[PDB]
């Protein structure tokens, strides 16, 4: 049947959660129970744009949805989510989150996030496995897939002490890894108490929020995590060349959450063993300068080589690179065709090379205040004069 | 010097060559915006610079040529790219290329009078938002108004105002 | 490309053919309304678009031709319909049609000087309220000011402002 | 259609025929007074009508011709009557008359330069207060500003404003 | 909507038509008398109404026109009757009448400067004691200060104060 | 930044669209009521805020448009609702909507001079009793004098005075 | 001296650069508050100083620019910070920066008329609570009304009144 | 329904097809054509020339953008039928066109999801 006229309906809906609509895409992988109302097959990625779309595909009591609520409180982001079914032992659970090609021919687990593009036109720039990246096997599958998919995987340590976070961060010297160790303590409405949360999804919602307002070259390293009430351990940002808990974990290349009932993500070093790739600003800018360069020069794979093919790409590359210097992503790029490697034997194979040097904007990691108390202006005032 | 003169022109709009139907090109007239400056203790003005004028490059085709008609009036200004090329000959036979890559808004399409026996000429005009002139493969001009750049021999003349404005 | 040029024109006013007495046609000059935009941190203007200019299509007959005289100054503006056609030849012999259906107000009738031995030419001009240009049977332009549409390859460029204004 | 062109003109001022000495006639240019109308929700103007423009018919004699000199500057405006006639020939030989009875004020008499061996041409101009154009003996135009009438095929276009103003 | 604009005006003073000599009309400016109301618990004024302002309709003739000169300064105020008419055209040709019957005191006659070759314009102004505006033959406004009536769609807005004052 | 400019406007009065006949809009000028504050121990004033000024939004139509004439002078102040919309273009083609929902009293209707050939413009002005400005679909301003609210980024600046006054 | 003139401007509101959309800046007019002092034994006034006048800096953007709209009417006066920069050119090419850091209350936002084809300009004005002018990187002015400071070459002119008032 | 018999209430017609449920759908389709037909009475005379089929489409599109302007339809589509315009049909005088359009839907059921909360019980009613 239908209805004509206006209905009113008493229905409880919980206090809307406005966020900036972001363009970044996030690859998510966690556990859920495939039931009746959960309209998702387990090892099949689904595109998510809403908390309703997360609770219609997955259960509202699932661990997918708690990770998706963790992102939608900060950014209205696009989430390619893969609902790995639960398992008994943590050896078989970590094996199911990693997954693989162990189907007939399908891709399961984290490996289904490589299917995010060509299923939904959403190639995941952020990889998150909440609660499962604490195992060293999953966090290596996060690593090798962030290298393929050209993304930043957001890890997390255990619930344990600082030294269990430092010793777990020495297992990785990879550029694409970004560990956030202290878990989030979020207030649960059902139990009416503070539930723990693995804080990887809260980083990824803020990592994608920074792309909206501040741009992908900005660091997420002082921005505000929303929807949280505290951390699992109190993290201590103090000064004085001390053993501060925020400074201990930053020197192990781990971001923390530092103030005000768990208020701000703090670090900006990635887990790299190379000082050229220390900041995630360096890793994210180089990753998304090219994704704007590539998506924008899709005409260079067709369009058979004429005389001014190599010239029309350089002036096309310089034009989509002065748009990046304009908005502040780079500072004084340099684009030119490679004069030493553009042979005609390379050109018969269809190969033609270019050089796209640029300089990234540095983050203001350590402002230094040299404060002094003087008695210089003790006579300039406080006198008859 | 050697007596040198243009003999041939060409046009590339979006990589497509107009090597059959562009009878006339016009590079943008680079004029600086002078103000005649007469002040104390002097009998004549002195013409301080105030920046560049607005650049328009115009060109004509006289076939149909959808490959230039489809760039009029897009929402994306500075999306008309385009390369004006010229070959300057010289008496001794050393042809010098003059290539002017430019970018902007195709701002007017002027199909003229259509008489029957007379050649009909579509006159176009672009509103230049980027302009680089290379002569003999060497950068002479490079003008980008937004991201204020005025390079004259590869030397950016606006590095003075760039640090003053904090750009 | 192939050297291509108009060779022949035609005119349909209200379905009636003017295949004997239109010596000259003129399609409307599509000009975008640029404002030269010079602002902070830049030495040259950049020419933002502000919409299209007003379009006038003018055409001349040189017989009496009541079938075009009876559309001047009607109470119904945008009731002059009209099809400007052109045949662009090409060197290889592939004639490409350029057909410009248009609609508007026939805004001036200009019977010129009437000397005895000299050909007398009625010059008309219409105030274009709708304009669609098809080249080789493919939509290049489609401009309808009321119901704001500016299609450039079948792609409506004003879908951005249409959702902003709630149109 | 048939290729049709004026071949001969004539002039009657007050019934008197000028069948020896009018080298050029000019019917009044009927222009409607458009205002380019750009408003909300639209990118281009649309040219609403605002009434007709002022009509001037000018003609030249090159003898003395007191029968047209004696109508300059009378106290009675709209007392210069006058019939401009034209014969449009056609290729098959069917001559079509174009007769424009008009009425107004002979507003300027312009005796030009008088050189000795050169033909001297009196240029006149009337300020048209009534204008009816008949083509092939059929009313095309009928414009009477006072008693506001604008007939385009015998159909008075101003019947809409006439009832609105209570005329 | 349709782009709609006035094209023609008319004036009836006492049934006599001024269909030759009124170049400009002016309907009375309906302004409500706002007082900017800032009070407790609020940061901005809110502009309560306090009644209407005084209405003046002014109009100009530029002939002699005793049929409007003989209504100045009579002992009977509100004896100048008068109908201001306008024809709003519209693009599709549907002319909409705007007729403003009004009544009041012709309060100033302003014969301007009388230069010889220049058009001399008598400027008048009436002090409106009754005003009804009909658009497309439908009552928009009806303002009668004495017998306090302010109708806005045929709906008398002053029925609230009428019962309060016992009128 | 990107050079960005308005290109198009629209108006919704009571849900009805004025997409043919609003040539000009004017958002209310938000001025804070400063008092220049010079006191002890200081050589210059410092301009403390004293609340907002009174807001007026004015707009013009130039057809008849009863759908805006019927909101003048109602007994219900703050019953004129209305949405002023604008589309700001930008050079790269990213059109940003600027939408200003507002509510108040239509306080003056100003039909200007009615000359015959000239466009006649009804000037309106509203006395704004509620004003919300959204830019790119994000709340910039929200001013409600009664129920004293002054939100500047969704942040109510008057929460300080609200608890002080016990509102 | 060398003929020297501004060529380029820039604006930083809260560290964000307005390097695309500020067409005009205005530094605050520093006026001292003179009283014309005529007294005994003298025929002419002598204009003693009485402190500075109130300073307003105004500037205009013509895009949407929430990064300046979100500073209107905050509870925190003197929270609008802002840097007005200018590059004065000089004939020999030595560009001299003129940088005016200032702080105060953004006291009025004036969105002007919004016509369709016309550039729309948001006019702002701040009520300056702190002002430091540096020319060629050297402090010319430094005016802080509260904490009464008037430095003219780094030399605080108000050290005289500061010891008198015990500040 | 209300107020001493005040307002006509339903808008469904008696149709067994959900494509033709509303009288808005039935009346618009009926009177889009009566404006199209009364306005193209010149297409039953005027013997078929070369641009007969083109001058009807541009005539049909022109009397259909007048309907999109005033809000009767939303984004029509008019074109000559390419598969059924034979010359054997044209000798009989038959020539076909396709006049797809979208009608405006009536706001039949506005739905209000109202909730009483205690969310703003602390934001006010407190010392703050």
């Amino acid at each position: 049947s239908f209805f004509h006229g206006v209905t009113v309906t008493n229905v409880d809906i919980g206090a809307r959660t406005i966020a900036l609509p972001a363009s970044s895409v996030i690859g998510l992988c966690d556990v859920f129970t495939p039931g009746a109302q959960a309209s998702a097959k387990p090892n099949v990625p689904v595109l998510l744009t809403s908390k309703k779309d997360a609770a219609a595909a997955f259960g509202i009591g699932s661990s997918i949805y708690l990770a998706c609520e963790a992102i939608y409180n900060r950014a209205q982001a696009v989430i390619v989510a893969v609902g790995v079914e639960t398992a008994e032992t943590p050896e078989a659970q970590a094996s199911a989150v990693i997954g693989g090609i162990s189907a007939a021919g399908e891709r399961t687990g984290l490996q289904a996030l490589l299917d995010g593009k060509s299923r939904f036109n959403a190639q995941p720039r952020l990889l998150v496995a909440p609660g499962h990246s604490a195992q060293q096997a999953v966090a290596t599958a996060m690593d090798g897939l962030a290298e393929k998919l050209r993304a930043i995987a957001i890890l997390d340590g255990p619930n344990s002490t600082d030294e269990a976070a430092v010793a777990y961060a020495k297992n990785f010297g990879s550029k694409r890894l970004f560990m956030v160790d202290p878990g989030v303590q979020v207030w649960d409405s059902a139990t009416n108490a503070a539930r723990n949360a693995p804080a990887s999804a809260y980083a990824a919602g803020l990592f994608a929020w920074t792309d909206a307002e501040y741009g992908f070259w900005s660091s997420p390293s002082n921005k505000e995590i929303k929807g949280v009430t505290g951390t699992s351990r109190p993290v201590e940002f103090l000064d004085g060349d001390e053993t501060c808990r925020a400074n201990l974990l930053n020197n192990a290349n781990i971001a923390t959450i530092i103030r005000d009932d768990g208020y701000r993500l703090w670090g900006n070093r990635t887990l790299s063993s190379d000082s050229k790739w220390a900041f995630v600003t360096r890793v994210r800018t180089m990753d998304l300068v090219m994704d704007a360069i590539l998506a924008g020069h899709k005409w260079a794979v067709d369009r058979g080589i004429t005389k001014t093919y190599v010239k029309d790409v350089t002036e096309g590359l310089r034009a989509f690179m002065r748009d990046l210097k304009n908005q502040g992503a780079v500072i004084n790029f340099e684009v030119y065709a490679d004069p030493d490697l553009n042979s005609a034997s390379q050109l018969a194979q269809g190969k033609v090379y270019w050089n796209i040097r640029f300089t990234d904007v540095p983050p203001a990691e350590n402002p230094n205040f040299r404060v002094e108390v003087t008695d210089q202006w003790l006579t300039e005032v406080l006198d008859v004069a | 010097m050697i007596p040198q003169t243009l003999t041939n022109t060409n046009l590339f709009i979006d990589g497509v060559s107009f090597a059959g139907d562009v009878p006339s090109l016009t590079l943008p007239k680079l004029a600086v915006k002078t103000e005649q400056y007469r002040a104390g203790g002097m009998d004549a003005p002195v013409s301080i610079d105030m920046g560049l004028e607005a650049m328009e490059a115009k060109f004509s085709t006289n076939g149909a040529r959808r490959e230039a008609l489809n760039f009029f009036g897009l929402a994306d200004q500075s999306a008309f790219n385009g390369v004006f090329r010229g070959s300057f000959k010289g008496q001794k036979g050393a042809s010098v290329p003059v290539v002017a890559t430019l970018r902007g808004l195709l701002k007017e399409v002027d199909p003229g009078d259509w008489k029957a026996g007379e050649k009909a000429e579509f006159k176009y005009a672009v509103a230049v938002s980027y302009y680089k002139l290379e002569v003999d493969g060497r950068e002479v001009y490079e003008i980008d108004p937004v991201n204020g750049v005025r390079a004259i021999n590869g030397v950016d003349q606006l590095a003075g105002m760039r640090n003053d404005l904090g750009l």
